[PDB]
């Protein structure tokens, strides 16, 4: 039940709601009040998916799929089987995620550490909410949302992106994707740096941050350093998700033509629109 | 076919890799224990790993993990309930006692050293060539606690020498002695440094250090421990 | 506002850090560059010094050689006109030989030979840089992890531009140099193969790519959060666990029910990241050499 250095931190307090009432652990798990919110929202939503799975005929997770209300239904409710199960499961989903964050705030308080983790989680929650609530509402229908199925939601990704030709041309999607890629680069580098110091050459003694700094400067003329790289991971990550949401909040709402076409604002400028030669003259 | 061989093999590699990774993260905190400190019955499905040895660089010795584990310190807490899983109340003053969010570990009571063997952290005053290079300079600001009362004056910054980074404010009391505050728990503004974790009367109680030109890892832990504890334990004197 | 350690509130500056000498031939470090106050709100203010050995110079030269080759073909495609160049910047594209030349080096300069020339410069630039990766580590007595991990990035790049074009029998199978064309090659690659959503290695790759954003966001937040107990000094927390490492582990344990060590979490990191391209490159490698349509393959796995 406890890690060897753990008892000393298991003290009363930090809760957000409930005072000492749900303030206890089950095995290694802290139980918020929000631990109780999350279990209720998550068990209700799982129950409704298992439900939905019979109304639809299957028990196989590669087939189970829950679709939003069709476009026809606009923003209204929609019978249980014709999209309303999805409406209620989405309400469970948000309930469960926002609880999880709030539970994380409580764990933060008991531990005397900062709020960075749940703040970060929040950008994921916002991305989801962009796909299933903000974008559908700006567009008129729950049916623009994606559905809950392992393979059917990629159906939705293909269909949605291919409505604007090659999605690659969505310029916020480009910045988003750069953030993702650079993030994986920082992750490879940070991991391998720290390990290469803790696990040096062999028989050899443990290296130091001065080594990690040194190796970097040797390789690229720079080193952001140990506080730096953690700030950077965070920034790269969160920036990726922020531009992920931005690229989708704007697609179908303020821009709804073929993304390749947006680029013509550049190529069509007064100063060079009509000069000849090159690809566009 | 070949593509089915590759994918299925990959799933297998992936399972061993998860396993290896999981066991690797057991070189601390393990074996699990009961709330009373003896080995828990169930340790989950992962075995401990064969141990490893880090060689520390300034004839500072060895670490070999996993190995026998204790807190090397008394824990002023008691059970508040009759079975596994509840909070354990502080039996004393939690701040003075280093428990809860004020906890510290018994790290080595020497100073972390740079790559060259010198103490990593020094008061800027004993650090040649080091000066404030941008942003508001805290030195000479009054230091205010969460009760909005002044508790001292900033008299130097302790700096990380190889990373060139502020790490504490050395602040002076009515006393004339000083304490270190973590740079990360203070807000340097126009006419003052504000400290939210601590009320003005809890500064005297900050853990003191033995040299005034060195901190040790143990002292550093007790200090950071103490001030972070205040966010929970000084909430009584915290205003708005 | 209580304070978050995202940007620094004070920069502090000392003598330029020349860094540990170890087995490094110091002949080859440059001397310190200057000091960006700007950089310094966020990470370190000091630029340089860089080390450039002979291998150093080699890499960096063919580096520019590839860049400069792509760049004349761009000015040429622009018919020498400076405004046209700027306008059509993302449209220029240096393409590989047509399917007809197969793997030969025969193709004219102006229809593929320029491509192979730039491809040649890129190949020695990357690989030399790779060995530069290892060498800098040896000189310092550091482990080999950076080069191992960089090897994973190289494997996709390798498979995309060289291993796969060879196995399929021609250089036309490989990727244009240019901002839009390489996007187009991409979209196109997927179409011709039955949509890469059906290729299990693609799907794995996404899980790691997304997974790396998850991990680093977790990890970077975890550190900033415990940064008020010196959490960022990870190596000394590995050698002597302090409350920062403890309160970190226990955040994740109380939340999701298991946790890492300060050292272990870095092995989660190196692998989460490296697996993105490892997995990816198997997925491309198999495309069209062994599976011509992922959908179809998918229909009856074996
Ligand atoms: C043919 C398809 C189109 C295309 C169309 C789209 C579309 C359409 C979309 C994207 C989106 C994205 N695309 Mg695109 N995309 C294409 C080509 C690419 C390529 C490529 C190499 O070609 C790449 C790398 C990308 C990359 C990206 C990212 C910028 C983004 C996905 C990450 C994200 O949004 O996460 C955000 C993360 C989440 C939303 C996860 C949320 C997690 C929540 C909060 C909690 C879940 C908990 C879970 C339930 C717990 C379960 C139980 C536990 C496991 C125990 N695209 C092609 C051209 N792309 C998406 C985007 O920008 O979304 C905003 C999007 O909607
Ligand atoms: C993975 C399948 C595709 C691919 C799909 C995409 C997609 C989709 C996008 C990019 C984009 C980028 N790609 Mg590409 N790209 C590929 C391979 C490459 C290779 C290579 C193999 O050498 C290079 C040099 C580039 C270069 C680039 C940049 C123009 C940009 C950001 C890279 C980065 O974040 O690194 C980080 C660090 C620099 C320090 N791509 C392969 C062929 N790439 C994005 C872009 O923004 O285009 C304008 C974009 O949206
Ligand atoms: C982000 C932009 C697009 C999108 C584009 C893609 C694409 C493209 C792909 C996936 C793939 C996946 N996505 Mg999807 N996906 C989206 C939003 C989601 C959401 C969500 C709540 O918003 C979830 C839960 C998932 C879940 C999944 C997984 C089934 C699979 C691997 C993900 C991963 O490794 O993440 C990183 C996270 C981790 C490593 C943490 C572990 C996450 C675990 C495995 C998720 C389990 C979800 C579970 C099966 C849902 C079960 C219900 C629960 C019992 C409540 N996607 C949106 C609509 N997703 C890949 C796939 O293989 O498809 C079959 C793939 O190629
Ligand atoms: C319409 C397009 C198709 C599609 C077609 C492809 C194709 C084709 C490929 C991918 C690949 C990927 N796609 Mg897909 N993809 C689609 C949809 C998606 C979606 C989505 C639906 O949202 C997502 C999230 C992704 C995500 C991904 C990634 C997991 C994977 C790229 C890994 C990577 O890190 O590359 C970035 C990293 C590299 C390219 C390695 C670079 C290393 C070299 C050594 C560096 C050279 C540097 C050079 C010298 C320049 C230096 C300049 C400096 C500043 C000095 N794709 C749709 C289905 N996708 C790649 C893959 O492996 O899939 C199997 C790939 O080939
Ligand atoms: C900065 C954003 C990056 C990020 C960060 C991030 N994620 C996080 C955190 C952070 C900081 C956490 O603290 C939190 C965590 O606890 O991690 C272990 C988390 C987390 N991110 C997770 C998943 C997740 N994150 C993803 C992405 C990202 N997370 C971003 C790229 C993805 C992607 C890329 O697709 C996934 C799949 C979980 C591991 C965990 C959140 C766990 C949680 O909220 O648990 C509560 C709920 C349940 C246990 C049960 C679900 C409730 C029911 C309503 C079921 C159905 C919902 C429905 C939408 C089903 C969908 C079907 C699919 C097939 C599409
Ligand atoms: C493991 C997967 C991630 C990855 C890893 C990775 N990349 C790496 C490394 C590693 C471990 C290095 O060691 C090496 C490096 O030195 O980084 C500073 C590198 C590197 N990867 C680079 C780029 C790069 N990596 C990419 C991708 C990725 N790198 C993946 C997401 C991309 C993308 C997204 O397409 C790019 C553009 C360079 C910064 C560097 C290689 C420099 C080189 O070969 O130089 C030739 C010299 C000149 C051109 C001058 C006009
Ligand atoms: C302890 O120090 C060190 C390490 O880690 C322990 C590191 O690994 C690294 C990692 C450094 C990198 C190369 C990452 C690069 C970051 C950028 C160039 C940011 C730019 C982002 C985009 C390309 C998106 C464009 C978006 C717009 C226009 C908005 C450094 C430097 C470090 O030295
Ligand atoms: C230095 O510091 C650091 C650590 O520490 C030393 C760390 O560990 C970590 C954490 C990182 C790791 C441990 C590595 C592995 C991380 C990943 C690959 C992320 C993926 C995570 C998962 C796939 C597992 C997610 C599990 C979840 C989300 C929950 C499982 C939930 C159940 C089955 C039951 C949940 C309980 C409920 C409903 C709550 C309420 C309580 C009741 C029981 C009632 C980081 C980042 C860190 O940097
Ligand atoms: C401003 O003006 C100046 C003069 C400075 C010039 C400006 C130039 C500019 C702005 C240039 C822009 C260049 C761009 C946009 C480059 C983009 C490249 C992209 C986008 C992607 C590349 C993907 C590349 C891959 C996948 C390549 C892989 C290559 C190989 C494996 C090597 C292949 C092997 C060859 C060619 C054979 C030779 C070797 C042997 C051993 C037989
Ligand atoms: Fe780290």
């Amino acid at each position: 039940a406890l890690l060897s250095f753990e008892r000393k931190y298991r003290v009363p307090g930090g809760t957000l709601v409930g005072g000492n009432l749900f303030d206890f652990w089950v095995g290694p798990f802290y139980v918020g009040f929000f631990g109780v919110a999350t279990f209720f929202f998550a068990a209700l939503g799982i129950i409704l998916i298992a439900w939905s799975a019979v109304l639809q005929g299957t028990w196989n997770p590669q087939l189970i799929s829950v679709y939003p209300p069709a476009l026809e239904y606009g923003l209204g409710g929609a019978p249980l089987a014709k999209g309303g199960l999805w409406q209620i499961i989405t309400i469970c989903a948000t309930g469960a995620f926002v609880s999880w964050a709030l539970r994380e705030v409580e764990i933060c308080r008991k531990l005397g550490i900062g709020y960075h983790i749940p703040f970060a989680f929040a950008f994921a929650i916002l991305a989801y909410l962009t796909l299933v609530l903000f974008r559908p509402v700006m567009m008129g229908a729950w049916g623009y949302a994606f559905p809950y199925g392992i393979w059917t939601h990629l159906d939705w990704v293909s269909n949605t992106g291919y409505t604007y030709g090659n999605f690659h041309y969505n310029p916020a999607h480009m910045i988003a994707i750069s953030f993702f890629f650079t993030n994986a680069l920082a992750l490879a580098l940070h991991g391998a740096l720290v390990l290469s110091a803790a696990n040096p050459e062999k028989g050899k003694e443990m290296r130091t941050p001065d080594h990690e700094d040194t190796f970097f400067r040797d390789l690229v003329g720079y080193s952001i350093g140990t506080l730096g790289i953690h700030r950077l991971g965070l920034l790269l990550s969160l920036s990726a998700v922020f531009f992920s949401a931005l690229c989708m909040i704007i697609t179908g709402t303020i821009w709804f033509d073929q993304w390749v076409d947006w680029w013509q604002w550049w190529v069509k400028l007064p100063w060079w629109a009509n000069i000849p030669g090159g690809i566009n003259g | 076919d070949l593509a089915s061989l590759a994918i299925y093999s990959f799933w297998i590699f992936l399972a061993g890799l998860i396993y290896y990774l999981q066991t690797e993260n057991m070189r601390e905190g393990y074996p699990l224990e009961n709330e009373d400190g003896t080995p828990a019955a169930n340790q989950g499905p992962f075995p401990l790993p064969k141990p490893k040895t880090f060689i520390l660089p300034h004839g500072r010795g060895t670490l070999t993990v996993p190995g026998p584990e204790s807190e090397d310190r008394p824990i002023a807490l008691a059970r508040t309930a009759v079975s596994e899983g509840f909070p354990h109340a502080p039996t004393g003053d939690p701040m003075k006692d280093g428990v809860g969010p004020a906890s510290w570990v018994a790290r080595r009571d020497l100073p972390e050293l740079d790559g060259h063997g010198h103490n990593k952290i020094k008061p800027m005053k004993a650090a040649a060539g080091f000066h404030v290079s941008a942003g508001k300079n805290p030195i000479g600001l009054p230091v205010r606690g969460c009760d909005l009362e002044i508790a001292g004056k900033v008299v130097d910054i302790w700096v990380d020498i190889p990373e060139q980074m502020a790490r504490f404010l050395e602040v002076e009391l009515k006393d004339g002695s000083t304490r270190l505050l973590p740079m990360q728990m203070v807000k340097v503004q126009s006419n003052r440094v504000h400290v939210n974790a601590l009320s003005s009367d809890l500064f005297a109680g900050i853990p003191t250090i033995k040299s005034p030109t060195e901190v040790t890892l143990l002292e550093e832990d007790k200090i950071c421990g103490y001030v972070a504890g205040g966010l929970m334990y000084a909430a009584p004197k915290r205003k708005s | 506002a209580e304070y978050q350690n995202i940007f620094s509130q004070v920069q502090v500056r000392g003598p330029a850090d020349l860094g540990m000498t170890e087995d490094v031939n110091l002949a080859n470090r440059s001397g310190v560059g200057p000091f960006s106050t700007l950089l310094g709100w966020f990470g370190n203010a000091q630029l340089g010094p860089i080390y450039l050995g002979s291998l150093g110079v080699l890499s960096l030269f063919s580096g520019l050689m590839w860049f400069f080759t792509i760049g004349i073909w761009f000015w040429y495609q622009a018919g020498w006109n400076p405004a046209v160049f700027l306008r059509d910047l993302f449209f220029f594209s240096l393409e590989p030989p047509a399917p007809e030349y197969g793997l030969s080096f025969a193709a004219p300069l102006k229809e593929g030979g320029l491509w192979l020339i730039a491809s040649f410069f890129m190949f020695v630039a990357v690989w030399s840089w790779w060995g530069r990766t290892y060498l800098r580590a040896q000189a310092l007595g550091m482990g080999k992890h950076t080069a191992w991990a960089f090897l994973s990035a190289i494997w996709l790049w390798m498979v995309l531009g060289f291993i796969r074009p060879i196995l399929m029998g021609s250089w036309s199978e490989a990727v244009p140099y240019g901002i839009f064309s390489h996007l187009d090659w991409t979209n196109n690659f997927s179409l011709v193969h039955g949509n890469l959503f059906y290729n299990p290695f693609h799907g794995l790759s996404i899980a790691f790519l997304y997974g790396s954003a998850l991990l680093f966001a977790m990890h970077g937040a975890t550190i900033l959060a415990v940064s008020r107990f010196g959490g960022e000094r990870e190596l000394e927390q590995i050698a002597d666990r302090g409350t920062a490492a403890e309160r970190a582990a226990l955040f994740w344990r109380w939340t999701m029910g298991f946790n890492a060590t300060m050292e272990g979490t870095h092995r989660w990191a190196i692998w989460m990241a490296v697996l993105v391209t490892l997995t990816g490159g198997i997925g491309i490698l198999l495309s069209g050499t062994v599976v011509d349509n992922w959908y179809v393959w998918g229909q009856n796995h074996g």
